[PDB]
């Protein structure tokens, strides 16, 4: 076969179907009798494959919809860039980023608001960001408000062009069933296309403006003196006096003798004393091994010359005498179904998105990140947030390909056989796991509030006590402090300063990053954090393997993936569906990550943030008492919570106060979820009841019937509002108490 | 165009007319803030 | 029965300076629309190439001239150098830069938007709205060649079937223009100077020039 | 009074439907389709009526400027920063009884746009009448005196479309007058000379 670009002509566009409401769905399409017909107009409006079952259509709205998604994040770049513009102190905080609060959000005197515009320094008032926008433009040698505001445009100018090529590649030229499926094709443009070329244009914008005007602000000239990045390129005297290898031109690159580039390119390592961030020395390094492997990476698979792979062929190749015929039939799967794709893709981005967190605290990429913590607890927690939920979006999505597109008859694939045929033993024992993990962390902290409350400190699980030194991670994190000049010589200092052992960095008179301590409370923290992330993970995995079918229910493929139940009949069969799996999963998810987030937030502030002076005397925020008091539930409540709780509660007046109002706002809805939580749509339905004989007495009778929530939806509305209580309250609570302490 | 008009006055128009009221109350609190009585009788 | 290079189906050779050569399959008719379709393409590289022709000489010209004939301050600096700001910091000239382009871009908009129209429609342009040269447009049956007369005044090959023998030497001049301009963004680009004046040091002695020797 | 082989503002283009050639100034523009339901339309071309007479009364104002300029008179406050000025009562109150004339008159269009008939009346004296037929075209004495209003197909036509297309013009003269002075600060004439002297740089750009 031969892969090549397939289209087709116009297929309409008119506003006749935005005057038709729910236009997509046959059932819908007829208007509303009952008001559980608006509900149910959101709840299938992104469902596709629910509107038609040709695969061709599906694929062609799910590409214009990226488009459409694209569009927005352009058109909210373009703002950020914006408000870095017009309303914000990123000029006067390129100058002493040590002191001035960045801030880029102006608000208007009505009503009593202007209270909120507080002293963020540099003459400004306004909201101090947590974003870390500054600490990206700084890097990318961005000086003025003019280069921001360009960019605002340029973000904006590119909205309109994703937004255009969404209405041009639906209504106009709609991509074909067969170009869609050109997966191998796709592979390879991505890796090296999309990654490579990007990544290896990134090194270049690095190595040409970057490198260079970073090294001007921290020689300490005035920003408005620097020259513009441009004057770099024209003149090579300026970008010679300073990385003087550029000397010469694409020698000695060309003729090969690597290299007396090491000037601008290093295997540095470890921590700039003076910005606080990765030398940018290594990074525009580093951009330029990532260009070249996915350069490489990008021509694995066949195309349309016979040299590569055909995907296919590799698959069905990879069989064992434990798996049977195994891999094979997969490529015909994965090639068919949209929602197979989606659950793999969430559970790796979500998956990234958390080691993304952890590498951006551990190893601050931008100058004057690590010493704002204020962005440095805000940037961790707002990831781990993210990577949680789009893992438990993958286990809905492959629920939904269990119910939806498995077909045994046509694209059997034998190692999703065979582990459907002992669905019973995986998650029995993930159930053991869990019993075995939740006894062996909690119980143990149970065990220590206990022993302490009746005096016995000596019978608790501590380090002047019973120790549970985590030791395997303790010669690892050794590992790496011995791994520069005996493992990697090339490597000068520490992957990490976590690894360090005996060096510090600070930048101003605060904490950037030493080497972080473990003992038996961080022995603690961690199988508790393998107890929750296997319970959600028993929760979500037991909603797929038996989505399809159940000793209780041999026929709950037939139910469909989203249904309340089937009954109260043999005993009750209430949440057995794969949705309600995922809803269930969702409350375990933001038990786990919670619990995360609070590991991250003491341990920071008590072992690695604090003020430093030039005696070498370290003073932390908490002062330590993370080792003695976080191995007790009431010293979570009481040294941690009780303690950190108090900028919040004591902000009314500050410049802080709408943290106070989110904190008591969020406690409101996440109790409100409550309501829908514990109660069912049958007492809601009478009690609608009664109020619609009140309206038909004064002839105030809606036409569009009211009825009470559906019981999937009266599930959707409050694990909505826990998750949005529960999450926005430790929001506040963030950012009022690292703001104000930080 | 009668269509566009028509997807208009949908809950489009919840908005329009709430922007509307949100105008209007902000403006006569820029007039008139701070009010906690009516003093005109 | 023809020289040719690479592999496609539709590649008939019935079209001017056809050698079948389409390694990307930009031509393939499988699945067309929008600005894939192949006879889109057809005339593309010719307006391009036309385009490019005549461009190649404009780079070049001034350049040489002012070398051995009489152009002063005029003196072309490089093709480059005049209209991009930065290098030569361009010249001043009769109207403002900005202006020029306004003009420019305004003159061009009737010619080329026209042009458009004979593609999306036959003999529409020439086609009422008043004033002579009406009849002048819709001129021929295909949009590549108007057959102006007009664009044609003399029919030159036009009415001997041996205007394909022209047809391709448009087109493969058209080729070679095209390549030819494209050198210039690099030999300007890294060589700085004029193309014809870098043209010299190649030419003063060879084996201190080019790219190895440039580097 | 269709006809289809009018020019258009697109010579290669179509024309919408809607957009028939009977009425005065169709050039068939209409990219929007806003004019694309008959109800919308005839709205419209009042619209646009009202626009262009109103338009044209305006361009007159770039007319004073030029007087002032070099005739001189007492027109030479500009048009821009004419408004704040002291002359007879102070413009608040000659706005609001410039609302109850002009609201009588058109709480007085609209009738008429609504109906066919009102023309029929003076009220107060229910006989001096008048009457043209057709929409923006009251006819009589008063808004027709010379009667070149009334006539037929053809000529009313080409009259009438000559109203509108001065009223375009106007239209793009009056926006690109107070636009020309808030990148300009300055008269509009002067705008207009100072190009003349310098049309090669004279123009937004110079600023
Ligand atoms: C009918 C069209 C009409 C138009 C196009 C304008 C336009 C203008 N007026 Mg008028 N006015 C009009 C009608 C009337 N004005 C006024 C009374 C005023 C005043 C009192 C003022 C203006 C002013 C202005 C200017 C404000 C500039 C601005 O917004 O900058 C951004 C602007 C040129 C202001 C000015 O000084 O303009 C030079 C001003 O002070 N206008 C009255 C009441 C008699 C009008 C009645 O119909
Ligand atoms: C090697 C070239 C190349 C590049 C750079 C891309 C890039 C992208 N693709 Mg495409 N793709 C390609 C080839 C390429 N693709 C080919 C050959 C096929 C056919 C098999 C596909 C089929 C395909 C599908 C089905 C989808 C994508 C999608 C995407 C976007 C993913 C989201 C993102 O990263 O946002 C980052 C945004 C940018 C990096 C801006 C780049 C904008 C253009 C490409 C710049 C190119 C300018 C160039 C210099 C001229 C991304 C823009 C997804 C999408 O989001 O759809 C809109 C999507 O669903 N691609
Ligand atoms: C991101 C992609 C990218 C792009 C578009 C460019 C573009 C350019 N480079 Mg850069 N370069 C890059 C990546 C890139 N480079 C990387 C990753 C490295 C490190 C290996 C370099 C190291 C480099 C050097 C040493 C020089 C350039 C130079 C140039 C300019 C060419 C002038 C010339 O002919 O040389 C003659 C041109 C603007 C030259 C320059 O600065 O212009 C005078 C030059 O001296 N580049
Ligand atoms: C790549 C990301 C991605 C994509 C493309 C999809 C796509 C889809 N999902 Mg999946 N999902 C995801 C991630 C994703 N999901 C994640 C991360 C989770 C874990 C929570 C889920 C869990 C999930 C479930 C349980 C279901 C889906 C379903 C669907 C399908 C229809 C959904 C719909 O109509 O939209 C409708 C959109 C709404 C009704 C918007 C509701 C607003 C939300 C609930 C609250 C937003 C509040 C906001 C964040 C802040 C508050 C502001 C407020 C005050 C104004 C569609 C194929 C449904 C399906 O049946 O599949 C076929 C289904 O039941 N998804
Ligand atoms: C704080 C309240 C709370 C507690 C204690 C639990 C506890 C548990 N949950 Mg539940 N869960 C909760 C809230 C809670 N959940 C809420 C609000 C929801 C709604 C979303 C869920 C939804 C949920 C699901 C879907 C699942 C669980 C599961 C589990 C079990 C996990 C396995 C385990 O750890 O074994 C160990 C038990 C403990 C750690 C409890 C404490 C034991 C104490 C400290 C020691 C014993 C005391 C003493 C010695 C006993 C003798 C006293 C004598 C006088 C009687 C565990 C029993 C999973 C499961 O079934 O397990 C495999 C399961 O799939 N939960
Ligand atoms: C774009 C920014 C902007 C600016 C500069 C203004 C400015 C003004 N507004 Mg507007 N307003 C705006 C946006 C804006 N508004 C928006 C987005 C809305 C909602 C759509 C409104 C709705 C609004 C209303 C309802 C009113 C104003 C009024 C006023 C004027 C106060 C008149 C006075 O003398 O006080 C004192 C008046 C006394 C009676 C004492 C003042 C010129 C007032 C006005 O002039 O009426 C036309 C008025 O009541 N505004
Ligand atoms: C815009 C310039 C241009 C365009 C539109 C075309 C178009 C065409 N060429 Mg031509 N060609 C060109 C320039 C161009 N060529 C140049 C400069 C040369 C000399 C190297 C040739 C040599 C050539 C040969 C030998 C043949 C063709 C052929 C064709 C036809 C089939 C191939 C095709 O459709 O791909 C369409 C091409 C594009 C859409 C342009 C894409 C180019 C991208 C941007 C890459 C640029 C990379 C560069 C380094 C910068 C098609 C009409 C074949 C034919 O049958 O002739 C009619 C034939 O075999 N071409
Ligand atoms: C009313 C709004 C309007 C708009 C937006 C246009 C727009 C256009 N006209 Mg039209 N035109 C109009 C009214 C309009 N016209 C009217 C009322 C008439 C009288 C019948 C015409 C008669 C007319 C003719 C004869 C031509 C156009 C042409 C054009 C196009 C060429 C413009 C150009 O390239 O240079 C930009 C202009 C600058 C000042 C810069 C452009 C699409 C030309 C065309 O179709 O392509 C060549 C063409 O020849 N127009
Ligand atoms: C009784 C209450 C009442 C009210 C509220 C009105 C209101 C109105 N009349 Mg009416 N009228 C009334 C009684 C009333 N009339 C009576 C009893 C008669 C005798 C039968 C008339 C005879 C009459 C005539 C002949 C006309 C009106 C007209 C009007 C409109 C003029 C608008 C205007 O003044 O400029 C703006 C004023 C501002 C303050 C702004 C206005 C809606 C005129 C019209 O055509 O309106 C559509 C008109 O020509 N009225
Ligand atoms: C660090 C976290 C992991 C903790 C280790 C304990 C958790 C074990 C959970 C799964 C155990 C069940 C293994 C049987 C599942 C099974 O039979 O797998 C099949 C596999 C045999 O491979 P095959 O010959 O089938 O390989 C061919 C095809 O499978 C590949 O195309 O055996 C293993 O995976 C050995 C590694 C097990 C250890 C995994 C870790």
């Amino acid at each position: 076969e031969v892969k090549i670009i397939l289209d087709r002509d116009p297929i309409k566009t008119s506003f006749e179907q935005w005057a038709k409401p729910g236009h997509f769905s046959r059932t819908i399409a007829k208007g509303p009798d009952t008001t559980t017909w608006i509900w149910n107009l959101h709840a299938d409006a992104h469902d596709f494959d629910s509107h038609t079952s040709d695969l061709e259509e599906i694929s062609r709205k799910v590409f214009s919809a990226h488009f459409g998604q694209l569009s927005i994040i352009f058109l909210w770049l373009s703002g950020m860039y914006f408000h870095g513009a017009r309303f914000s102190n990123y000029e006067a905080w390129l100058n002493d980023p040590t002191h001035i609060r960045p801030s880029a959000q102006v608000v208007w005197p009505i009503v009593g608001q202007e209270i909120l515009n507080g002293d963020v320094g540099g003459g400004f008032r306004g909201i101090q960001i947590t974003s870390g926008f500054f600490q990206i433009w700084r890097a990318s040698g961005i000086t003025s408000e003019l280069q921001l505001y360009c960019t605002a445009i340029g973000a904006l100018v590119f909205a309109g062009l994703m937004l255009f090529a969404g209405w041009f590649h639906y209504h106009k030229a709609a991509p074909k069933l067969a170009w869609f499926q050109d997966v191998e094709s796709m592979l390879n443009h991505h890796l090296a296309g999309l990654l490579g070329l990007g990544s290896l244009s990134w090194a270049g914008h690095q190595v040409h403006v970057s490198l260079p005007i970073n090294q001007f602000l921290n020689a300490g000239v005035d920003p408005k003196e620097i020259p513009l990045p441009h004057e770099f390129i024209l003149n090579r005297d300026l970008l010679a006096q300073l990385y003087p290898s550029f000397a010469e031109g694409a020698t000695p690159f060309f003729t090969l003798n690597w290299s007396k580039y090491a000037d601008f390119l290093t295997f540095r390592g470890g921590l700039d004393p003076l910005t606080g961030g990765l030398w940018l020395t290594d990074i525009a390094h580093h951009h330029l091994a990532i260009a070249i492997l996915f350069l490489i990476a990008g021509h694995m698979y066949r195309t349309n010359w016979g040299i590569g792979h055909g995907i296919k062929d590799i698959l069905e190749a990879h069989k064992g005498p434990f798996t049977g015929q195994g891999h094979k039939g997969l490529y015909e799967i994965l090639t068919t179904s949209w929602h197979a794709q989606l659950s793999i893709n969430l559970a790796m981005l979500g998956s990234l998105t958390i080691v993304v967190a952890q590498h951006m605290y551990s190893m601050p990429p931008y100058p004057y990140l690590a010493t704002d913590y204020a962005t440095q607890l805000s940037l961790f927690t707002h990831h781990m947030w993210i990577g949680g939920f789009l893992i438990v979006g993958a286990a809905a999505h492959a629920a939904i390909f269990m119910v939806r597109d498995y077909d045994p008859t046509t694209r059997y694939n034998d190692l999703l056989d065979r582990v459907l045929r002992h669905r019973d033993a995986i998650i029995s024992h993930l159930n053991w796991v869990c019993i075995f993990l939740g006894f062996h962390s909690f119980g143990l902290y149970i065990h220590n509030d206990t022993m302490s409350a009746l005096g016995r400190p000596q019978d608790m699980f501590s380090d002047t006590a019973i120790q549970l030194q985590p030791v395997f991670a303790q010669w690892i994190q050794n590992t790496h402090a011995l791994a520069p000049g005996t493992t990697a010589p090339g490597a000068t200092a520490s992957t990490s300063l976590t690894w360090g052992g005996g060096d510090l960095v600070a930048v101003g008179n605060k904490v950037a990053l030493l080497p972080i301590p473990l003992g038996t409370a961080d022995f603690l923290v961690h199988h508790i954090h393998a107890f929750t992330i296997h319970v959600t993970v028993l929760i979500l995995l037991k909603g797929v393997l038996f989505a399809r079918s159940s000793r209780l229910i041999p026929d709950k493929a037939n139910l469909g993936f989203r249904f309340p139940c089937d009954g109260p009949g043999r005993g009750g069969t209430c949440q057995v569906s794969a949705w309600d799996h995922v809803f269930l999963g969702l409350f375990w998810m933001y038990n786990s990550i919670s619990v995360v987030i609070f590991h991250f937030s003491w341990k920071m502030q008590s072992d690695v943030w604090g003020t430093i002076n030039d005696q070498g005397v370290v003073t932390h925020i908490t002062t330590g008492n993370f080792a003695q008091s976080s191995i007790t539930i009431n010293g979570w409540l009481r040294d941690f919570l009780w303690a950190q709780a108090s900028q919040v509660i004591q902000s009314y007046g500050s410049s802080l106060s709408a943290y106070g109002l989110f904190f008591l706002g969020a406690h409101f809805v996440w109790a409100f979820s409550l309501m829908f939580l514990f109660s069912g749509r049958g007492y809601w339905q009478e009690l609608i009841e009664s109020i619609v004989w009140a309206h038909n007495k004064l002839k105030v009778a809606p036409a569009t019937q009211p009825r009470a929530l559906s019981i999937v939806q009266g599930r959707a509305v409050g694990v909505t509002h826990y998750l949005l209580g529960g999450i926005a309250t430790t929001w506040a609570f963030f950012l009022a108490r690292i703001i104000a302490v930080g | 165009r009668d269509l566009k008009t028509y997807l208009s006055v949908a809950p489009v128009a919840s908005t329009l007319w709430f922007a509307a009221l949100a105008g209007l109350l902000i403006e006569i609190n820029r007039l008139f803030p701070d009010a906690l009585t009516f003093p005109f009788f | 029965w023809f020289a040719s290079k690479q592999s496609l189906s539709y590649l008939d050779g019935s079209l001017p300076g056809d050698y079948g050569f389409d390694p990307l399959g930009l031509s393939d008719p499988e699945g067309t629309g929008g600005f894939i379709e192949p006879r889109w393409l057809a005339y593309g590289e010719v307006i391009n190439g036309r385009f490019a022709m005549l461009g190649a000489v404009g780079a070049i010209a001034p350049e040489y001239l002012g070398k051995v004939g009489l152009i002063p301050q005029e003196t072309a600096l490089a093709w480059f150098q005049t209209g991009v700001i930065p290098p030569a910091g361009t010249y001043n000239y009769w109207a403002d830069n900005y202006t020029l382009f306004v003009l420019e871009m305004a003159l061009m908009g009737f010619a080329e938007h026209r042009r458009f129209q004979d593609w999306a429609k036959p003999g529409s342009m020439g086609k009422q709205y008043f004033l002579g040269l009406e009849k002048g447009f819709g001129g021929s049956g295909n949009p590549a060649y108007p057959g102006g007369p007009f664009f044609n005044p003399l029919g030159f090959g036009k009415d001997e079937k041996s205007l394909k023998e022209l047809k391709l030497k448009e087109v493969k001049n058209g080729r070679l223009a095209m390549l030819a301009i494209l050198g210039y963004f690099i030999q300007g680009l890294v060589t700085g100077v004029g193309p014809y004046q870098n043209l010299l040091d190649h030419v003063a002695d060879p084996v201190n020039n080019n790219v190895l020797t440039s580097l | 009074v269709a006809e289809p082989d009018r020019p258009l503002w697109f010579p290669g283009s179509t024309p919408p439907p809607w957009l028939d050639g009977s009425l005065p100034g169709d050039f068939g523009f209409d990219p929007l389709g806003l004019g694309s339901d008959p109800e919308s339309l005839r709205w419209n071309v009042q619209a646009e009526l009202v626009h262009s007479r109103w338009a044209m009364l305006g361009a007159a104002g770039i007319f004073i400027p030029e007087f002032l300029t070099k005739l001189g008179i007492l027109l030479t406050p500009s048009w821009y920063t004419a408004g704040e000025q002291e002359y007879f009562t102070d413009t608040t109150t000659l706005f609001i009884v410039e609302l109850v004339f002009i609201g009588w008159a058109e709480g007085r269009r609209w009738a008429d746009i609504l109906n066919p008939g009102c023309v029929n009346t003076d009220p107060i004296f229910p006989n001096n009448k008048l009457t043209g037929t057709d929409v923006g075209y009251p006819g009589g004495l008063w808004f027709d005196p010379l009667g070149w209003g009334s006539a037929s197909p053809q000529k009313l036509k080409e009259l009438r479309t000559k109203e509108i297309k001065n009223g375009r013009l106007a239209m793009l003269a009056v926006m690109g007058a107070w636009f020309q002075h808030i990148y300009t600060g300055t008269g509009p004439i002067d705008n207009l000379f100072a190009h003349l002297a310098d049309p090669g740089h004279a123009t937004i750009f110079a600023a």
